[PDB]
Parts: C-alpha cells; structure tokens; sequence
C-alpha cells in the first residue's frame, strides 16, 4: 500500500499563511523526490514545488508563480513531505496534491503516486452557515409515475457542503449540483427523484457545513 | 515556461470506438511526455512517461506516441472504466507543465430532460428573499437552454444555473436553474414557468405553477 495523505488545507484571507502535510507509506520516502501539485477550475492543474533528496542536489525547485513566498520541505525521521505557504493569493485556492516524481531508476519529472488532496481557499469572505429550504411540488401537479422533491442550501462560504437523502440512504436518482457563487456567498441545490407511491410516506435531505460545524435535516413536505 | 495545448477539451465517444487526444508543444522535449487520466472526483493517475511507455497497470488498449512537439494518446476498443480526464505533462525540466485537459464523455442516444418546477418554500419567504427553481434532469447531450416566464414575460435578471458533471450511471446531463426575486416582487405576480430547449424537440418543454391557487 503506497500511499500519500495530506493535510492542513482550509479556509484563510490574502495575506496569511498556512502549512500543509503530507504523510507518505509504504516506500522509503528518504530516497524520494517529493512535489506539490495544484488544481483549480481556472488553471487546470498546477506544478508549485519539488523537494529532491536533502541537501546533496540543489535540491529545492518552485513554479515562478510561488517564488519567495512558498517554501516546500522535508522531514524524513517523520517520513512526511510540507508546503509552507505565506503572502497567499486568491489564485493560490484549488486542490493541493502531494505527490512523487522519482522513487528510483533513471526517469523521473512525472508524477508516479498522488495523494487524495486537501483544499486551501484563500478569500476575505466570512464563514457563513447555509439555510437550508424543502422543495415540494405544486397542488395542481397531476403525478406521473415517478416524482422528483429537492433542496436549496442558500448562503454559505466556505465550499464544501455534505448533501445526502434520507441519511444517505437513497443513492439513485439524486442529483447535488456544482454551488454558485454570488456576493461572496455560495448557492446549491439538490434533487432526488422516487416513484409516486413512495411519496409521502418520509425522505429528508441532510445537509452539514463542517466549516461552521452546522448539521441540518428538512423533511419535504408537501401542499 | 513551457505551455502545453490539448485538443479537444471535451470530447464524446461511443463505447467501443477508438479514439485520439492531441498534446502540442510551445518548444521540443523530445520524448519527455507523461499523460494522465482522472476520474470523476478522483486525484490524477499516471498512464504514460517517455512519450510511450505505459505504466504499471495500464491496458494495452492505450499507447502513446510522438515527439519534439506533438503527441497523441490513442486508446482503441473504448472501455466504459476509461472515461474521465485526460492530461499530458512534460517530464523535460523545471518547471513542469500541464496540459488543460481532455474531457472523455460517453456517447448514448438522445434522451429528454425531465422537467420539474418548485415554488419558494414558505421558510424562505421569511428573511424576504423569493427562490423558484427548476430541475432539468437526466438529458442528452449536455446543450440545453432554459427560458423563465413570470405572467407570461420572459425574465434574464437574478437567473442562476448549474450543470452536473455526466452521470455515472447512465450517461446523462442534469441542469438546475433558480430564478431569485424579492419577496415583494414574487408575491406580485400569479404564473411561474419553466421551458427547455433540447434538440430532442422543437417545441419546448413547458412546466409553470400558478401561485393563486
């Protein structure tokens, strides 16, 4: 099991700081050429820093963009990999990989093992709990055969939101949309369709916002 | 800076069919190519270094080829497991470089949207903001425009509207649109209408609610 994990990402304004980690398993991460890649809608993905093996090589390499204000390091007796980020920008946001560039061999530069990401959003918007609004059909609807409810979770900063049905319970026919941005705010909405009997009788949708530890439930409920 | 150029960005294809994404080059490096896939909500996996060399779990249904500065990925008999993002890196020299990607879709037959409209709950109501929103889901392909009518008026202003990645399941788009009035505004008016534009039809599809009944 080769395995990298990170950690450290969240939400902070311009100009601050902060550290990411990155622990790796199963290979012997002193004789390997550590990197940190980023990924965001707007660029795609990102190449942002290399750390070689210490201190032998010229051993430390930064994409121009991050250059004198991020410092990528190492600490083997811990067998993990750090991303130092200072003066951040908002085009510093998107998902930070952890990855290897060389374990052994004769090639190296592509990047052999990624980690699952932890996501730094860089932004003087404040941390906003969503509310959370039941979407019923109308009166007059006559029903076919299969019925769609849904959920508007308005309001909130910073991404991400949980949305699940019934406690996550009820996988199929659900669709989470990507949030939507607007006055510094995020907006998202949620759809689950079931067949005509099964509604009423009770589906919920479940909502958490672990950046303003907020939990909610709303239970459909028609008119 | 090296800048890396893939075509197409998004691209849709049969399973089974064979099929070719482009990687250009601002200045040679050679052999020196690495081609990624990723799949939805999963971070990148390498598939290819040295401009042709697969790693270790790749199929044989892929190869890669070229040199100085073009290059191409070709995977042949199309697999369901194969779709997802496609990027290419130069391994040459620092800094390293990424393509914008190649979004592989499946191809299916033509399906329409269904259709689905919902008032303001009367919980929003109370902090003075109006939200209608309309559900247009499990479609085919992706090209899709949504017209609001208010009392038989067409409205642009306070329109917001989201597309799902392609399912998973069964290969469709789903789109969601939520017109935002104010409270005031909303309770002015009787008729709330939703209508797509797919090319599965010529007329569009109609969904509205009256709110005075």
């Amino acid at each position: 099991e080769v395995k990298l994990e990170e950690s450290g990402g969240g939400l902070v304004q311009p100009g601050g700081s902060m550290k990411l980690s990155c622990a790796a398993s199963g290979f012997t991460s002193s004789d390997a050429w550590m990197d940190w890649v980023r990924q965001s809608p707007e660029k795609g993905l990102e190449w942002v820093a290399e750390i070689r093996n210490k201190a032998n090589n010229h051993a430390r390499h930064y994409n121009e963009s991050v250059k004198g204000r991020f410092t990528i390091s190492r600490d083997d007796s811990k067998s993990s990999v750090y991303l130092q980020m200072n003066s951040l920008r908002a085009e510093d946001s998107g998902i930070y990989y952890c990855t290897r560039t060389y374990y052994y061999g004769s090639s190296y530069g592509y990047c052999d093992v990624w980690g699952t990401g932890t996501t730094v959003t860089v932004s003087s918007a404040k941390t906003t709990p969503p509310s959370v609004y039941p979407l019923a059909p109308g009166s007059a609807a006559q029903t076919n055969s299969m019925v769609t409810l849904g959920c508007l979770v308005k309001g909130y900063f910073p991404e991400p939101v949980t949305v699940t049905w019934n406690s996550g319970s009820l996988s199929s026919g659900v669709h989470t949309f990507p949030a939507v941005l607007q006055s510094d705010l995020y907006t998202l909405s949620s759809s689950v369709t079931v067949p005509s009997s099964t509604w009423p009788s009770t589906v919920t949708c479940n909502v958490a916002h672990p950046a303003s530890s907020t939990k909610v439930d709303k239970k459909i409920v028609p008119r | 800076d090296i800048q890396m150029t893939q075509s197409p960005a998004s691209l849709s294809a049969s399973v089974g069919e064979t099929v070719t994404i482009t990687c250009r080059t601002s200045e040679n490096i050679y052999s020196y190519l690495a081609w990624y896939q990723q799949k939805q909500g999963k971070s990148p996996q390498l598939l290819v270094y040295n401009a042709k060399t697969l790693a270790e779990g790749v199929p044989s249904r892929f190869s890669g080829s070229g040199s100085g500065t073009q290059f191409s990925l070709k995977i042949n008999s199309l697999q369901p497991e194969d779709f997802g993002s496609y990027s290419c890196q130069h391994k040459y020299g620092t800094p390293w470089t990424f393509g914008g990607g190649t979004k592989l879709e499946i191809k299916r037959a033509d399906a329409a949207p269904t259709v689905s409209i919902f008032p303001p709950s009367s919980e929003q109501l109370t902090s003075g903001g109006a939200s209608v929103v309309c559900f247009l889901n499990n479609f085919y392909p992706k090209d899709i425009n949504v017209k609001w009518k208010i009392d038989g008026s067409e409205r642009q202003n306070g329109v917001l509207n989201s597309w799902t990645d392609q399912d998973s399941k069964d290969s469709t788009y789903s789109m969601s649109s939520t017109l935002t009035l104010t409270k005031d505004e909303y309770e002015r008016h009787n008729s709330y209408t939703c209508e797509a534009t797919h090319k599965t039809s010529t007329s569009p599809i109609v969904k509205s609610f009256n709110r005075n009944e």
